[PDB]
């Protein structure tokens, strides 16, 4: 499974059971691109977020509610959706996946 | 070490 693979090769679930997570198969300068794209508000309610022009390719992966430590398990969703990210620092860069529309 | 946009990346990145 791609999501109990990445999940634990990236040290995410090594020591614990990420319930959500998801990742983006765009290159690293088209996805930092983001920071200078469409502003839009925060589900929390900052305004520090960026809406991509278009749809990108991801992956999300949810645990199933069978899933426990050290047992994580994960369903697969393929997508290809807007993502919405947090971004700060200088250069201006993503610290957070905010959503994906 | 690991810094908010080092974390982002491993998180979430996979070109």
């Amino acid at each position: 499974n791609y999501c109990n693979q990445m999940m634990k090769s990236r040290n995410l679930t090594k020591d614990r059971c990420k319930p959500v997570n998801t990742f983006v198969h765009e290159s690293l300068a088209d996805v930092q691109a983001v920071c200078s794209q469409k502003n839009v508000a925060c589900k929390n309610g900052q305004t520090n977020c960026y809406q991509s022009y278009s749809t990108m390719s991801i992956t999300d992966c949810r645990e199933t509610g069978s899933s426990k430590y050290p047992n994580c398990a994960y369903k697969t969703t393929q997508a290809n959706k807007h993502i919405i990210v947090a971004c700060e620092g200088n250069p201006y860069v993503p610290v957070h996946f905010d959503a994906s529309v | 070490k690991e810094t908010a946009a080092a974390k982002f990346e491993r998180q979430h990145m996979d070109s």
